[PDB]
RNA sequence: CGUCAAAGCACUUUGCAAAAGCUAACGUAUCUGUUUCUUGCCUUUUACCAGAAACAGCCGUUUGUAAGGUGUGCUAAUUUGACUGUAUAGUUUUUGUAAUCU
C-alpha cells in the first residue's frame, strides 16, 4: 500500500490522479478522528461510504471514461486502492449501484437475509424506507 | 520383577519385510512356472562383488520393471532383496538372499 | 542435456527419437529426469540379460 | 498460496552463490563417523560418551554387586591384553564389545565417498582432467 | 510386434511350420529374426504327399512361411504394450 | 578392483565358473569425476585389463577372458537405470538407422 | 533440487550443520560447551520422534473466521503490533479493575506497581497467579520488540541498530522480562539462546571485526522463541479460561 | 527399415538351395544381401531327373529362395 | 398383508428435501432422490439397508427412473442434464445434454428411449447410447411432465397451458388435445396397459383421462377433489397401482390420498411433516410409498 | 485400426488363401495381420485336427470372423426404523398460515 | 508431437473425511502438559532438576471430496487420462505369377 520515495514508480498515467487519490486519503483521516453522534454502529458508516466513493473513482475512470491504462488499473487493484471484488460486483448485473459488500452477504444478517437497500423501492412501503445501518445506504436497488 | 507382565502383550515378531500377499508382477506366474519346469531358459547364477559396489542396485533394476507396484523410496536406495532389518539398518547386505 | 537445463533442445532431440514427455516433466529435479530419460532412451536393461 | 515453487538453474546457481557462507562443504557423509543419530542413541544407551558429544543420564542404573561374585569370566588371570578397548570400539559394534546390549542403535556402516571437487574457475570447461588424479598408467599386469 | 515376439519366445523348442509349397518341417527352432526368417535342426520334411524326409540343418526364409505351430505353453507369454519409438515388445517403466 | 573382488574372481575361476563382469556406476565418470570421454575410456579400458589379470593370475585358459567385444563386459549405472553393452548400442543405432 | 514446498520462516534453521559438525579447533570453553548442550538438545528431539498421528483439520482462526463477529482486513505489520499490545493492555487493566485493586498501577510497560502503601488486606487481596503474571510478561516481552520496530519506524535507529536491538532483546529475556520466575522451564530457551549468542558471536567476531555490539543475526533466537510459544500457547489458554 | 540376415556361419561352406519351382542348386555361399541375395561358386545344379550339370558361379534373386540348407554333421 | 417386517416403516436420510422415489419394475430395489444432489438405494424386504450412494450428479434430482433391466438408472437434473447410473457398479455412463434449463420430468420405454421436458419449453427424445436428442418438440410454454405409452408412439406432455398435448413422434400430428384442466400440470401417469391417463393440477383437482384411438367424447372419466397444492408450486405426483384399480397422489397438506378410481375416496392417512411430494405402489404387494419434504419417506401396508 | 483391438480373445474362424479354416481364441494381431490363435482347428476340405497355438502369416489370411462373445458400490447414510403415523389437527397448506 | 475420450479451465475461500503394511522424513522442523517410576536440590507446598514408560495437547504439512469467489471461455480455452501411433506399388507381408484344367 505506502510507497517510499525509493519504490518503483507507478505507470504513467498515475501523477494525475495522484492528488485525488491523496485528498480521498485525508478524509479518511478526517473520519477516523470525527467521534460522537451515532450508536455503535452508526459513527462506521461514513468510512464505507467513502470506500465506495474511492472505488467507484476508479472504476469510472477505467471502464466508462477509458482515462487510465489497463496496467495501472491493475496496479491500482493491486495496491488496495480500489476493492477488487467490490468492482466485480459492480460489473454485474443488479449490482451495478452496490453500497457495499455486508449489504449483500446473508450470513451476517439475523435470518439470513440480504440488507433493506437491496430491495427495489417499489416493492417496499413508505415507512420502511430508512437508512441502512450497515452503511447509510439509501438504496442499492439497481432499478432506483 | 515388576517388569513382568501378568498378562503378555501380543507380540508378533517380524524379522525381514516379508509382504503378506503376493505382488502382482507384468508376467503371468504360470508362465513363469511353466519356463522352471519345462524349458531350458532358465540361468542359475550370483552377482557378487565388492563393498557398495552396485550388486543389489543391479537386482533392482531388474525388479523395478518386472513389478511395476515398486516405487523407490524417498530417501535411500530401494535395496530389494535385503529383507532383513538389520541390514536395513547398517545398509549393507548381509545375507544371501535369493 | 539432461542436466543443464535446455528444456528445447532436449524436446526436439527425444522428438527425433520418438521419446515424448509430459511438459511438466522437463520441469523435475536432475536425478529424476535423468531416470525417466534413460529409461525411456534405454529400455529394459537387454544387454545385460 | 506459496505451497510450491520452481526455480530456473541461474536462479538456483545464484541463490547457491549468495547464500554459500552458511551451508555445508561435506557432501560425502562420512565425516559422522562416530558422531552422527545413531551413535549418539547408542552412546547414551551405554553411557558412554564421545568426548566432542553430549553427556546424558545413565538409562540403566541396575549394576550393584547383586550377584556378589565376579563371575570368574572378565577376570584378568584369563585374559590376553593387546590394546584397550575404548569406547569407540564398544559404540562402532555395540553388539559384539559388550554385554548387556540394550536399547543400541545401529548406524549406517559406510558410504560411497564423493570424488567431486568443485571448480576453481570458470574459464575451465567442465570436462577436465584434474592433476590430483593420480595418472592410468599400470604396466604391471600379465594378461592373456 | 507381439507375433515376432511370440516366434522369439519359441525358440529352443520344437516348432511345425508349413512353407508355400504346403510341405511341414518338425525341428527344433535355433533362431528367428523380425523378417521370420529361421534356424532349423533335425528336420522330418513331410512333402505335400506324405513322403517323409529328413534334414539336419536349414535357413527357411521368411517371405515363404504360411504359419507355425507354436509349443502350448507359450499361451501364457506376456503381450506388452508398445510405445511408437519402440522396435521390440519390453517392459516399459518411463512415460510411455 | 578391490581385495575382495579379487577374492571372488580367484574362487571362481578356480571352480571353472564362467563370469560376466559389469561396470556399474558409470555415472560417476560424467557427473562426478568429470573426466573427458576419452580419459573415461582408458579408465574403462583399465579397469577390464585389472580384472583379466586377477583371472590370469589362476588360469592362462582363453575360455576365462572378459572383453566388451566378446559380449561378456556390460556398461551399467544401476541408479540412472541402464546397463548396455557394445551389441545393446549397435542393434540401438540399426532400429533406429535400418539395415 | 530446483523444486520443492516453501516451508515456513522459522522452520529453516539455517545454523544447524554449524554444530551437527564437530566444534572448531582452538575454541574457549564456553564456545565448546555450546556447541556440545545444542548438539544434546538435538539428540534428544531426535531420539523422541514420533510419527504424527491422524487427524482432520482444525484451525482456530478459520473457526473464529466464521463467525459474524470476526471480519478481516490488511494492515502494516507494525500497526498490527502496537494494536496487539494496546490490546493486551487494557484487557490486564480491566482484569485489575472488577476486582477492587484499582491501587495497583499497571503502567505501559507491564509493571503492576501499588500506588499506595497496601495493608494486609490489601496485600493478600491484589496477590494475583501464575497465569495472570505470565501473560503480562509476554505481554512485555511482545511490547519491548514492537517497541523497537517502532524506534526504527520513526527514524531513532536505523536498520543495524534494530537488528543488533533484537538480537540483544532474544538473547536477554531473562535480564529485560523476569518471566522465568512464573514458569521456571523457560530456562531451558534462556540456555539455548545464550549457547546460539555464543555460536554466532564466534563465527562473527573473526578477524577485522571484534568485540562490541552489532552482530544482528537474529534468526535462531527468534525461532527458539517462537517454538517455546508453541507449547505454551494452549497452557496459557487453559490457565487463563 | 530393412535388416541383415544373419548368415556369417554359413559363409564359405557347402550349401544347398532350393529354389521356386523345384529347383535345386548346389555352391558354396560367398556372399548375402539384404534381400538375401546369394552369391554362390563352382556350383552345380540338379534337374528333376537327377543328373548333375555343373553350372559355375551363382547369383540367386533372393525372392526365389525357399531355403538354404547344410549337410555337414 | 405384506412381506414387510413392520406394517409402517419410516425411512430416514438425505440432507434436504426428496422430490421423487420410484419402485424397481421386479418390485425388490427403490431408489430416491432430492435437493442433496444423491441418489439412494433401498432394500424392500429384509434389514432395509442402503447398499449404494449414487454420487456425481451436480444438481438436484428433479426425477429418476427406474431401467426394465433394472440394471441402470436414468436421473433427470436441475443442472440441464439426464445421467444414466449404472446401479450394479455405481458409475456415470453417460450424460445427455442438450436442454437449455431445468429438466422438470423423465420416463423410460418398454423398447431404450428416453423422454424429458425442461423450462426452455421443448420436450427431447433420446437414446441411450445416442448422447444427443433424436426429436425435439418445442412448445410455447414450459412443461412439466410427462409420460410415455409402452406401446411406443404417443407421449403426453403437460405444462403451464393446462392441456394435455398427445404427440405422436412418427406423424408429429398434434391436433388432438386432452382438454380439461385449468391451471399447471404438476405430474402424469400411464395405466399398467397403457389405456388410461392420469393427471394432477394445481388447480386442486386430480382427473383421469382415457388412452385410446376412438372416445365418445368427454374423455374425462372422473375427477378427485381433496388432494391440494400449496404455495411452493411443488410438482406433486400421481401414480397407478399394479392391477390399476387404485389411484395415489400427494398433497402439500401432508396427506397421501388414495381412492379407488370409481370416485370414492379410501385412504387419506397422514403421517407427512412437509408437502408430499410422491407417491407409488409396489408392483406385486400392496405396498405404498410416500415422498415428502421433510426429508424422510414411509413404506406403506 | 482401433476396431482390430477389439476382436481380442475371441474366437474367430479365419479363411485363407489357401483355402483351408482356421477356429481359435484371437491373442494378439500385427499390423501386417499376423494373427496368434489359441486353441486353434483346421478346416480342410471339413475335417478336425487340433493343432494348438498358431502364428498365421499376414499374406495367409484373407477374411475373418468372430464366433463367440469374449469370455469372462460401496456404502449409504440412510438408516430405516419402525413408525407411526401421527395424525396432525390441523388442514391447511405448510404455506398458508 | 499425433489420434480418441470427458472435464470448462487457471487462481482462490470454507466445510467434511482420511493419511506407515512391504522398516519408515505426514514435519530434512520442533515445543508443552498429565499419570506411574527412578533421580537432583532440598525445612513445607507451588515452581523446580533429568532420565524412562504409557498417554495426551498445541504450532504446522499432504491428499481426496463438496459447495462457492475472482479472471477469463463456451461463436473455445485449458487440463486430466487412455492409445497395438507414421511413411512406403520397385524381392521379407497390403496395389497380386496370374488365369488356364484337375
Ligand atoms: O554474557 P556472555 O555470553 O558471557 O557475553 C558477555 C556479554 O554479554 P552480557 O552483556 O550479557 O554480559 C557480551 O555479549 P552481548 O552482551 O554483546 O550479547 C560480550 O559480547 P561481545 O564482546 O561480543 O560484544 C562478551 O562476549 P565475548 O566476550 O565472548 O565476545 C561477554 O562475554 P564475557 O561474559 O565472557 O565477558
Ligand atoms: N552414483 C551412483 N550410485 C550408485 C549406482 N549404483 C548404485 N549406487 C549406490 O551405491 C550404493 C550401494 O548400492 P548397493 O545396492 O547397496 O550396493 P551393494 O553391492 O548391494 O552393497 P553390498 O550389498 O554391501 O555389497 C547405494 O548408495 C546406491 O545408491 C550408480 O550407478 N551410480
Ligand atoms: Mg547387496
Ligand atoms: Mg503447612
Ligand atoms: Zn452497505
Ligand atoms: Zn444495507
Ligand atoms: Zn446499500
Amino acid at each position: 500500500r505506502l510507497r517510499t520515495s525509493r519504490t518503483k514508480r507507478p505507470p504513467d498515467g498515475f501523477d494525475e490522479i495522484e492528488p485525488t487519490l491523496i485528498e480521498f486519503q485525508d478524509r479518511m483521516r478526517q473520519i477516523e478522528n470525527t467521534m460522537g453522534k451515532g450508536t455503535k454502529t452508526e459513527m462506521l458508516a461514513p468510512i464505507f461510504q467513502l470506500h465506495h466513493q474511492r472505488s467507484r473513482y476508479i472504476y469510472d475512470l477505467y471502464y466508462k471514461r477509458e482515462a487510465i491504462s489497463t496496467e495501472l488499473y491493475n496496479w491500482l487493484l493491486k495496491q488496495n486502492y480500489a476493492d477488487g471484488n467490490l468492482i466485480a460486483k459492480w460489473k454485474k448485473p443488479g449490482y451495478e449501484k452496490l453500497c457495499c459488500l455486508r449489504c449483500i452477504q446473508t450470513a451476517e444478517s439475523k435470518f439470513g437475509s440480504t440488507c433493506i437497500c437491496r430491495v427495489p423501492k417499489s416493492k417496499l412501503d413508505k415507512d420502511q424506507r430508512v437508512r441502512c445501518t450497515h452503511c447509510g445506504c439509501n438504496g442499492c436497488a439497481s432499478c432506483d | 520383577p515388576l517388569s513382568q507382565p501378568i498378562i503378555e502383550p501380543i507380540r508378533h515378531k517380524r524379522i525381514a519385510i516379508e509382504t503378506t500377499n503376493v505382488p502382482d508382477t507384468v508376467y503371468k506366474k504360470e508362465f513363469l512356472f511353466g519356463l522352471l519346469t519345462g524349458t531350458d531358459d532358465v540361468r542359475s547364477f550370483i552377482v557378487a562383488g565388492h563393498l557398495h559396489h552396485g550388486k543389489s542396485a543391479l537386482l533392482d533394476l531388474l525388479v523395478y520393471y518386472t513389478h511395476p507396484d515398486t516405487k523407490p523410496p524417498k530417501r535411500r536406495s530401494l535395496r530389494y532383496t535385503d529383507t532383513h532389518y538389520l541390514e536395513r539398518e547398517r545398509v549393507m547386505s548381509i545375507k544371501s538372499t535369493p | 542435456l539432461t542436466i543443464s537445463d535446455e528444456a528445447e533442445k532436449l524436446k526436439k532431440h527425444l522428438s527425433s527419437f520418438q521419446i515424448y514427455l509430459k511438459p511438466k516433466d522437463y520441469l523435475l529435479d536432475p536425478k529424476p529426469l535423468l531416470q525417466l530419460i534413460c529409461a525411456s532412451f534405454f529400455g529394459f536393461p537387454v544387454g545385460f540379460v | 498460496t506459496y505451497r510450491r515453487w520452481k526455480l530456473n538453474l541461474p536462479q538456483m546457481a545464484n541463490l547457491h552463490r549468495l547464500g554459500y557462507q552458511l551451508l555445508s562443504d561435506l557432501r560425502d557423509d562420512n565425516y559422522f563417523y562416530l558422531f552422527n543419530d545413531n551413535s549418539f542413541f547408542t552412546a547414551k544407551a551405554l553411557n558412554v560418551a564421545i568426548p566432542g558429544g553430549p553427556k546424558f543420564e545413565p538409562l540403566y542404573k541396575d549394576e550393584a554387586p547383586e550377584m556378589e561374585d565376579w563371575n570368574e569370566f572378565n577376570d584378568i588371570y584369563k585374559l590376553i591384553i593387546r590394546h584397550p578397548i575404548k569406547t569407540e570400539y564398544r559404540i562402532a559394534f555395540p553388539y559384539l564389545y559388550n554385554s548387556r546390549a540394550r536399547s543400541v542403535a545401529l548406524s549406517e556402516y559406510h558410504q560411497p565417498s564423493n570424488v567431486f571437487v568443485p571448480p576453481e574457475d570458470p574459464d575451465l570447461p567442465a570436462f577436465f582432467w584434474d592433476p590430483i588424479i593420480n595418472p592410468i598408467t599400470s604396466r604391471q599386469l600379465t594378461l592373456h | 510386434s507381439l507375433c515376432i515376439k511370440l516366434l522369439h519366445e519359441t525358440q529352443g523348442h520344437i516348432v511345425t511350420m508349413e512353407l508355400e509349397n504346403g510341405s511341414t518341417y518338425r525341428g527344433k527352432l535355433i533362431e528367428a529374426e523380425d523378417n521370420m526368417n529361421c534356424q532349423m535342426r533335425d528336420i522330418s520334411v513331410t512333402a505335400r504327399d506324405g513322403r517323409v524326409s529328413h534334414l539336419d540343418q536349414v535357413y527357411i526364409r521368411g517371405s515363404h512361411i504360411r504359419f507355425l505351430i507354436v509349443p502350448d505353453m507359450l499361451r501364457n507369454a506376456p503381450m506388452f504394450k508398445v510405445g511408437p519409438g519402440r522396435s521390440v515388445p519390453l517392459p516399459t517403466r518411463g512415460r510411455r | 578392483v578391490m581385495i575382495n573382488t579379487t577374492r571372488i574372481i580367484k574362487h571362481a575361476i578356480l571352480h571353472d565358473m564362467p563370469i560376466v563382469l559389469v561396470l556399474n556406476k558409470v555415472d560417476r565418470l560424467i557427473l562426478e569425476l568429470r573426466l573427458p570421454p576419452n580419459d573415461a575410456y582408458h579408465k574403462l579400458r583399465h579397469v577390464i585389463d585389472e580384472v583379466n589379470d586377477n583371472i590370469c593370475q589362476i588360469s592362462k585358459d582363453l575360455k576365462y577372458r572378459v572383453s566388451p567385444e566378446l559380449g561378456n563386459v556390460c556398461f551399467a549405472s544401476c541408479d540412472l537405470g541402464y546397463c548396455f553393452t557394445l551389441s545393446s548400442f549397435a542393434k540401438l543405432y540399426i532400429d533406429r538407422h535400418g539395415g | 533440487k530446483r523444486s520443492g514446498a516453501t516451508k515456513r520462516a522459522q522452520d529453516v534453521p539455517l545454523i544447524k550443520h554449524w554444530y551437527l559438525e564437530h566444534c572448531p579447533p582452538n575454541q574457549p570453553v564456553k564456545v565448546r560447551v555450546s556447541y556440545q548442550k545444542l548438539l544434546k538438545s538435538h539428540v534428544m528431539n531426535k531420539l523422541h520422534m514420533a510419527h504424527p498421528k491422524s487427524h482432520t483439520n482444525r484451525s482456530l482462526l478459520r473457526q473464529l473466521k466464521n463467525t459474524k463477529f470476526f471480519q478481516s482486513t490488511s494492515i502494516d505489520w507494525v500497526e498490527a503490533g502496537l494494536q496487539v499490545c494496546r490490546q493486551g493492555y487494557n484487557m490486564l487493566q480491566l482484569l485489575i479493575h472488577r476486582k477492587g485493586l484499582t491501587y495497583l498501577h499497571l503502567d505501559y510497560n507491564c509493571n503492576l506497581k501499588p500506588t499506595k502503601t497496601l495493608t494486609t488486606k490489601e496485600r493478600k487481596k491484589s496477590r494475583f497467579g501464575n497465569a495472570f503474571h505470565l501473560m503480562r510478561e509476554i505481554l512485555r516481552l511482545t511490547k519491548l520488540i514492537v517497541d523497537s520496530h517502532v524506534q526504527y519506524r520513526l527514524g531513532n535507529i536505523d536498520a543495524y541498530q534494530l537488528a543488533d536491538g533484537l538480537h540483544y532483546i532474544f538473547n536477554h529475556v531473562g535480564q529485560l522480562t523476569g518471566m522465568y520466575r512464573y514458569k521456571y522451564r523457560l530456562m531451558r530457551q534462556i540456555r539455548a539462546c545464550k549457547d546460539f549468542k555464543h555460536l554466532i558471536y564466534y563465527r562473527f567476531n573473526t578477524g577485522p571485526v571484534g568485540k562490541g555490539p552489532g552482530c544482528g543475526f537474529w534468526a535462531p533466537s527468534w525461532r527458539v522463541w517462537l517454538f517455546f510459544l508453541r507449547g505454551i500457547v494452549p497452557l496459557l489458554e487453559r490457565w487463563l479460561g | 527399415k530393412a535388416g541383415a540376415p544373419d548368415l556369417k556361419k554359413y559363409l564359405d561352406r557347402q550349401v544347398f538351395v532350393q529354389l521356386n519351382g523345384s529347383r535345386k542348386v548346389y555352391g558354396v555361399l560367398r556372399g548375402y544381401d539384404i534381400f538375401l541375395n546369394i552369391v554362390l561358386e563352382d556350383s552345380i545344379e540338379e534337374k528333376v531327373d537327377g543328373e548333375k550339370v555343373k553350372i559355375g558361379s551363382v547369383a540367386i534373386r533372393g525372392n526365389s529362395v525357399i531355403m538354404i540348407e547344410t549337410l555337414d554333421k | 398383508t405384506s412381506d414387510l417386517n413392520v406394517p409402517n416403516l419410516q425411512m430416514f436420510g438425505h440432507t434436504a428435501e426428496v422430490l421423487v422415489a420410484r419402485f424397481d419394475p421386479s418390485g425388490s430395489y427403490f431408489a430416491s432422490g432430492g435437493m442433496d444432489r444423491q441418489i439412494l438405494l433401498w432394500n424392500v424386504f429384509g434389514d432395509v439397508k442402503n447398499y449404494g450412494v449414487l454420487n456425481g450428479c451436480k444438481g438436484a434430482i428433479t426425477d429418476l427412473q427406474w431401467s426394465r433391466d433394472s440394471r441402470v438408472v436414468y436421473c433427470s437434473s436441475s443442472d440441464t442434464h439426464l445421467m444414466s447410473w449404472d446401479a450394479v457398479s455405481g458409475q456415470k455412463i453417460r450424460k445427455h445434454k442438450g436442454h437449455a434449463g431445468v429438466v422438470n420430468a423423465l420416463d423410460v420405454l418398454k423398447v431404450e428411449l428416453l423422454t424429458s421436458v425442461s423450462d426452455d419449453c421443448t420436450m427431447k427424445v433420446w437414446d441411450s447410447r445416442s448422447k444427443d436428442c433424436i426429436k425435439t418438440i418445442e412448445e410455447k410454454y414450459p412443461l412439466t411432465a410427462v409420460a410415455i405409452a409402452q406401446q411406443g408412439t404417443q407421449v403426453f406432455i403437460g405444462g403451464i397451458d393446462g392441456a394435455i398435448k398427445i404427440w405422436d413422434l412418427r406423424n408429429n400430428h398434434c391436433s388432438h388435445v386432452l382438454k380439461g384442466h385449468k391451471d399447471i400440470i404438476t405430474s402424469l401417469a400411464i395405466s399398467k396397459d397403457g389405456s388410461s391417463l392420469l393427471s394432477n393440477s394445481m388447480d386442486n383437482t386430480v382427473r383421469i383421462f382415457d388412452v385410446k384411438p376412438f372416445a365418445s367424447a368427454q374423455r374425462q372419466l372422473q375427477i378427485f377433489e381433496g388432494a391440494i397444492h400449496g404455495q411452493e408450486h411443488n410438482l406433486l405426483g400421481v401414480a397407478w397401482s399394479r392391477n390399476s384399480r387404485f389411484v395415489g397422489a400427494g398433497s402439500s397438506d401432508k396427506n397421501v390420498y388414495v381412492w379407488s378410481a370409481t370416485g370414492d375416496l379410501r385412504y387419506v392417512l397422514p403421517g407427512h411433516e412437509g408437502s408430499v411430494n410422491h407417491v407409488d405402489f409396489h408392483p406385486h404387494q400392496d405396498i405404498i410409498l410416500s415422498c415428502s419434504s421433510d426429508r424422510t419417506i414411509f413404506l406403506g401396508e | 485400426t482401433t476396431k482390430m483391438v477389439s476382436l481380442l480373445n475371441h474366437s474367430l474362424n479365419v479363411t485363407t488363401k489357401d483355402g483351408r479354416t482356421f477356429v481359435g481364441q484371437l491373442l494378439a494381431f500385427d499390423g501386417f495381420m499376423n494373427l496368434v490363435l489359441s486353441d486353434c482347428q483346421e478346416y480342410r476340405h471339413e475335417e478336425k485336427r487340433m493343432l494348438g497355438l498358431v502364428i498365421l502369416r499376414g499374406e495367409f489370411i484373407v477374411s475373418l470372423s468372430v464366433q463367440g462373445p469374449p469370455p469372462m458400490l460401496l456404502s449409504g447414510p440412510g438408516v430405516a426404523r419402525p413408525a407411526g403415523r401421527g395424525i396432525p389437527l390441523g388442514q391447511a397448506p405448510v404455506g398458508l398460515a
